[PDB]
């Protein structure tokens, strides 16, 4: 626990990127999370939204 | 599956029922060839700043 | 600021994404009780310490530094004259050695 | 108070989780800041029952056991001037007002009974007159100026404390 | 339990008493302070439209 002040900073910097990558795989109200699975599944007008 | 990456020979010994592996943060990093039943990782292609 | 106590010196040390300082401090450990006085009356005049404070071990009076015990004889080279001996509160009587 | 709303919100990732984590971090940061500001000594020093501080009157800044809250007059004047259904919760602080008052009283007693030696190590007792003499020698004034004008300085300090109390009790 | 703020030390204060130390202990204390953090240049375009 001597270098906890640096360990906390490293852990926060890692958790930020982890949360960002995890939110990359979210839906946000769309029909799916994969971009290609939404592109090559419907027409252009229905996929633009 | 789908994606873009450079494959390579892998050393990860999968299980007889597992097909594709994912590392932390839920990202596909290793897949199995369905024909020859070999394991090969999929690293992302080189990208950076100029 | 530079550690707890009277800072003497510090040594920097490298650390991953940071820096580590080794502060060397001066901390007193063993102290003793002493009877003190603001000044001394010798020949009607008051004698105040230049760099130190008056202490008494029960019978004799000495002048020593504030952060260490080093008793010395109350001489003219250690105490200066200022005013008289009728206004200082708590003043006492003691001889002042003249070299 | 909704079920379908939660199912719709679960598709937005972990925003609620990171917001709660940020709020908890802010709370822990405030607690640590209060502790680092006030909790700086390891022993709670108490002023002696005698008030022979060389004419200086500290009764207006020291705690009074007559009142329930162990706070002084200035602290009472300061505390008498500062004035749900959706998730808004206010967590109580770790160190209450009584503990902050005890820390302040310990700091004040250490300052008036030991000068500055209680910070670098053990509390070394020293008369307040000689402490003021050390202060004057530090600011560049000979200690004979204090030892020959102690009553005047004590009266000026008492008048200044009284004026500070009057100003804190009059305006806001 | 209600946390205690430390011990209770009553300094023997009087108008004719002084405590002058007779010894000393040279102590060395460490202090860790962050300086920098890991650089992270996230591609603003590839993250959303890989
Ligand atoms: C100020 O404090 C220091 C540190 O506590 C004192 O130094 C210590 O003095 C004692 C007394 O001589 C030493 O004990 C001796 O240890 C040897 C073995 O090393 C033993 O053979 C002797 O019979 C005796 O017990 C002690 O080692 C020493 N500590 C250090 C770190 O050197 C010092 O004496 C104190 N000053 C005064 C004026 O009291
Ligand atoms: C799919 O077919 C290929 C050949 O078309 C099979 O590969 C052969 O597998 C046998 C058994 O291990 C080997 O002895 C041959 O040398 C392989 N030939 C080649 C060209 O690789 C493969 O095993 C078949 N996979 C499945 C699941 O039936
Ligand atoms: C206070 O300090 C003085 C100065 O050292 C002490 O006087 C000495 O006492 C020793 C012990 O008997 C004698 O051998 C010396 O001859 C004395 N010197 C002088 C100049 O008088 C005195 O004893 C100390 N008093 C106490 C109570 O500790
Ligand atoms: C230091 O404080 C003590 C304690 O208040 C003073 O002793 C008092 O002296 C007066 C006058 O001689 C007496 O009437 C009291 O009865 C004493 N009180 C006690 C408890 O003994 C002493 O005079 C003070 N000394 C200085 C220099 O201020
Ligand atoms: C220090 O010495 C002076 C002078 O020897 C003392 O002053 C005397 O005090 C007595 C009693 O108050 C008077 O009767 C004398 O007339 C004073 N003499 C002078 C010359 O003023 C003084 O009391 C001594 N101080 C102490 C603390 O003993
Ligand atoms: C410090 O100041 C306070 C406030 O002036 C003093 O309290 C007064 O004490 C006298 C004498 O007992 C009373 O007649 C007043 O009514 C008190 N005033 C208040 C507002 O309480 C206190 O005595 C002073 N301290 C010392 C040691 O004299
Ligand atoms: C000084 O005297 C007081 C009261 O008798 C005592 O509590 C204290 O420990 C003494 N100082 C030392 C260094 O022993």
């Amino acid at each position: 626990s001597a270098l906890g002040k640096l360990q906390d900073v490293v852990n926060q910097n890692a958790q930020a990127l982890n949360t960002l990558v995890k939110q990359l795989s979210s839906n946000f109200g769309a029909i799916s999370s994969v971009l290609n699975d939404i592109l090559s599944r419907l027409d252009k007008v229905e996929a633009e939204v | 599956l789908t994606g873009t990456g450079v494959l390579t020979e892998s050393n990860k010994k999968f299980l007889p029922f597992q097909q594709f592996g994912r590392d932390i943060a839920d990202t596909t990093d290793a897949v199995r060839d369905p024909q020859t039943l070999e394991i090969l990782d999929i690293t992302p292609c080189s990208f950076g700043g100029v | 600021f530079c550690g707890k106590g009277y800072h003497l010196m510090s040594f920097p040390q490298s650390a991953p994404h940071g820096v580590v300082f080794l502060h060397v401090t001066y901390v007193p450990a063993q102290e003793k009780n002493f009877t003190t006085a603001p000044a001394i009356c010798h020949d009607g005049k008051a004698h105040f310490p230049r760099e130190g404070v008056f202490v008494s071990n029960g019978t004799h009076w000495f002048v020593t530094q504030r952060n260490f015990y080093e008793p010395q004889i109350i001489t003219t080279d250690n105490t200066f004259v200022s005013g008289n001996c009728d206004v200082v509160i708590g003043i006492v009587n003691n001889t002042v050695y003249d070299p | 108070d909704s079920t379908e709303c939660s199912n719709l919100l679960l598709q937005y990732g972990s925003f609620c989780t990171q917001l709660n984590r940020a709020l908890t971090g802010i709370a822990v940061e405030q607690d640590k800041n209060t502790q680092e500001v006030f909790a700086q000594v390891k022993q709670i020093y108490k002023t002696p029952p005698i008030k022979d501080f060389g004419g200086f009157n500290f009764s207006q800044i020291l705690p009074d056991p007559s009142k329930p809250s162990k706070r002084s007059f200035i602290e009472d004047l300061l505390f008498n001037k500062v004035t749900k259904f959706n998730g808004l919760t206010v967590l109580p602080p770790l160190l209450t007002d009584e503990m902050i008052a005890q820390y302040t009283s310990a700091l004040l007693a250490g300052t008036i009974t030991s000068g500055w030696t209680f910070g670098a190590g053990a509390a070394l007792q020293i008369p307040f007159a000689m402490q003021m003499a050390y202060r004057f020698n530090g600011i560049g004034v000979t200690q004979n100026v204090l030892y020959e004008n102690q009553k005047l300085i004590a009266n000026q300090f008492n008048s200044a404390i009284g004026k500070i109390q009057d100003s804190l009790s009059s305006t806001a | 339990y209600t946390m205690s703020l430390g011990a209770e030390n009553s300094v023997a204060y009087s108008n004719n008493s002084i405590a002058i130390p007779t010894n000393f202990t040279i102590s060395v204390t460490t202090e860790i302070l962050p300086v920098s953090m890991t650089k992270t240049s996230v591609d603003c375009t590839m993250y959303i439209c890989g």
